[PDB]
RNA sequence: GCGGUAGUAGCAUGCUAGGGAGCAG
RNA sequence: UGACUGCUCCCUAGCAUGCUACUACCG
């Protein structure tokens, strides 16, 4: 509501006994826990330590130090914290582990990747397009690739080490069941409070 | 069985009867007796009878729901078979040429003896002697069908390649001889 | 069909709740049967309850019933216990010879091989018992070093030098050359010649 | 006689069918032709020559060890 | 001392189910 | 990889019918 404004970036001629219905999905059965329990570690294990190490940002070094101790963890910071890349920043600390990005919605996935393509390469990124406006120059079909960027609806099934999922709070049990079966991996990541 | 109410009637008939063993009572008294105990057995009989009735009913009601179950499971598991067959032979059908055929249709609708005659992109001949084989498949490349085929693999009936060189008037009795040409659609 | 592990004597049934399923004559197996664990024994074919969605594995609460084994609550009114007169019904019920020493079987069928006991009890018994304590611990070592996943190696690196990870929860194993590492690489869909290393 | 080489046809090819035969397809046709010709056959001088040509195709082969199944 | 009615079990018949097998077109 | 139909035997299980067998209720 702004005879109602559309929040779309395409455009469209609507045509003689057409309608908009408030069309809903059928919720399958879920099978997936929200997370496994925790387990204190005693080492860093679970993801690969390089030699090299970046120094691009000294005041997350000791933040994913203590994220590779933990099984699952969550920071709590105000908006704007580092929020949107603190994930990106983990994944370029540690260029050994299957980062995935999930959100809760399709038009938030705009604010990831303004500064993923300038911070993680764009050859080796890419978008798996379904058979609502994002990019299309990537490759298709790729199933193995490091980084992967989808949404829930059409996610296959696969595997990693480190799942980020941004914007936890419009984000329900359905929601993480969901996230934890379409994506299983031993480790999650949860980004905001 | 060991919890119904005619187990205490049961046994205080035999703890009357140990006592009339015991003192001798009349036969009034072990008459009334009698009819107590035989008739707590006709309830007993009706709980041994009914209920044990009621329990193999329940058996065999839980049998043909297990059976039922498994009938259900087998449905669900025949039925993704077949849809996983057919979209798994779907994705093979190359449906550049079996479209253009499709809609070169009066309505779309097209014989079946035709799709493998015109959009299959693979030919398997199956010779079974020389003298069928000069006249068909000559050559490393043969027509066929309103196309060209070229031959990418020779097979016996015993599955082994064997070489276009082999394929000769002489060297005919050497090889098993159903031959199955496979040949590729050509452009 | 064959000789008896703890008895010698000829034998169809096979104690199908021990590891190798070893060869037990009918008192053996009743004896094996009533003092473990070891509620179940195989035959020609397995004894259990044949009628469909029944989950009984016990010869205790299974009897012989029509052509095939029931349980009491499946059972046809000409019922007929397995197990019963010392002896669990089968093939070479009545040529049979049986063994007072049971105990020494009931004990080593049940252990983990965690302690030395069984390493006792193995030095310490009747060849055939000894072969099959064996044969157990064999099929014990190599089923608790396959209990775990498989090793992925997702990054290649300098020679000598490897990060390999193990398990969620999964011990250290002997990183001595006690386990050579013999696997089969799969490029596609066939797994063969990994070739042949050793962890140091 | 004419039944009992009749019968040794019938487990001749058996034990050739037995000892994968099949997957030679000239072979195992002309095994074929030779045991349904012994079973046609009416007398036991073209049957015995028949079943002389099956034999040396079980002789023929490394697979069945000739000394071990002559126990007499 | 009575007809039993009933009943519930050895015995028989049949109907069904399940398994194994044989012949025929 | 193992078709459709028909007839016949054998074993087991459960159920309908003819008995047989005894206890006592009821007049
Ligand atoms: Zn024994
Ligand atoms: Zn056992
Ligand atoms: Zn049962």
């Amino acid at each position: 509501k702004g005879a109602v404004v559309y929040r779309g970036t395409t455009t469209y001629k609507l045509n003689v006994g057409d309608y908009f219905v408030l069309t809903s999905h059928t919720v399958m059965p879920l099978s997936a826990p929200t997370l496994v329990p925790q387990e204190h570690y005693v080492r860093i294990t679970g993801l690969y330590p390089t030699l090299n190490i970046s120094d691009e940002f000294s005041s997350n070094v000791a933040n994913y130090q203590k994220v590779g101790m933990q099984k699952y963890s969550t920071l709590q910071g105000p908006p704007g914290t580092g929020k949107s890349h603190f994930a990106i920043g983990l994944a370029l600390y540690y260029p050994s582990a299957r980062i995935v990005y999930t959100a809760c919605s399709h038009a938030a996935v705009d604010a990831l990747c303004e500064k993923a393509l300038k911070y993680l390469p764009i050859d080796k990124c890419s978008r798996i397009i379904p058979a609502v406006e994002c990019f299309d120059k990537f490759k298709v079909n790729s199933t193995l690739e490091q980084y992967v960027f989808c949404t829930v609806n059409a996610l296959p099934e696969t595997t990693a080490d480190i799942v980020v999922f941004d914007e936890i709070s419009m984000a329900t049990n359905y929601d993480l069941s969901v996230v934890n079966a379409r994506l299983r991996a031993k480790h999650y990541v949860y980004i905001g409070d | 069985f060991s919890s119904l109410p005619s187990y205490a009637a049961f046994a205080t008939a035999q703890e009357a009867y140990e006592q009339a063993v015991a003192n001798g009572d009349s036969e009034v008294v072990l008459k009334k007796l009698k009819k107590s105990l035989n008739v707590a057995k006709s309830e007993f009989d009706r709980d041994a009878a009914m209920q044990r009735k009621l329990e193999k009913m329940a058996d065999q009601a839980m049998t043909q729901m297990y059976k039922q179950a498994r009938s259900e499971d087998k449905r669900a598991k025949v039925t993704s078979a077949m849809q996983t067959m057919l979209f798994t032979m779907l994705r093979k059908l190359d449906n550049d040429a079996l479209n253009n055929i499709i809609n070169n249709a009066r309505d779309g609708c097209v014989p079946l003896n035709i799709i493998p005659l015109t959009t299959a992109a693979k030919l398997m001949v199956v010779i079974p002697d020389y003298n069928t084989y000069k006249n068909t498949c000559d050559g490393t490349t043969f027509t066929y069908a309103s196309a060209l085929w070229e031959i990418q693999q020779v097979v016996d009936a015993d599955s082994k390649i064997v070489q276009l060189s082999e394929i000769s008037m002489d060297n005919s009795p050497n090889l098993a001889w159903p031959l199955i040409v496979t040949a590729l659609r050509a452009n | 069909v064959g000789a008896c592990v703890l008895c010698n004597s000829q034998t169809s049934l096979r104690c199908g709740a021990c590891i190798r399923r070893p060869f037990l004559c009918c008192k053996c197996c009743y004896d094996h049967v009533i003092s473990t664990s070891h509620k179940l024994v195989l035959s020609v074919n397995p004894y259990v309850c044949n009628a469909p969605g029944c989950d009984v594995t016990d010869v205790t609460q299974l009897y012989l019933g029509g052509m095939s084994y029931y349980c009491k609550s499946h059972k046809p009114p000409i019922s007929f216990p397995l197990c019963a007169n010392g002896q669990v019904f089968g093939l070479y019920k009545n040529t049979c010879v049986g063994s007072d020493n049971v105990t020494d079987f009931n004990a080593i069928a049940t252990c983990d091989w965690t302690n030395a006991g069984d390493y006792i009890l193995a030095n310490t018994c009747t060849e055939r018992l000894k072969l099959f304590a064996a044969e157990t611990l064999k099929a014990t070592e190599e089923t608790f070093k396959l209990s775990y996943g498989i090793a992925t190696v997702r990054e290649v690196l300098s020679d000598r030098e490897l990060h390999l990870s193990w398990e969620v929860g999964k011990p250290r194993p002997p990183l001595n050359r006690n386990y050579v590492f013999t696997g089969y690489r799969v490029t596609k869909n066939s797994k063969v010649q990994i070739g042949e290393y050793t962890f140091e | 006689k004419m039944s009992d080489v009749k019968c040794t046809s019938v487990v001749l090819l058996s034990v050739l069918q037995q000892l994968r035969v099949e997957s030679s397809s000239k072979l195992w046709a002309q095994c074929v032709q030779l045991h349904n010709d012994i079973l046609l056959a009416k007398d036991t001088t073209e049957a015995f020559e028949k079943m002389v040509s099956l034999l040396s195709v079980l002789l023929s082969m490394q697979g069945a060890v000739d000394i071990n199944k002559l126990c007499e």
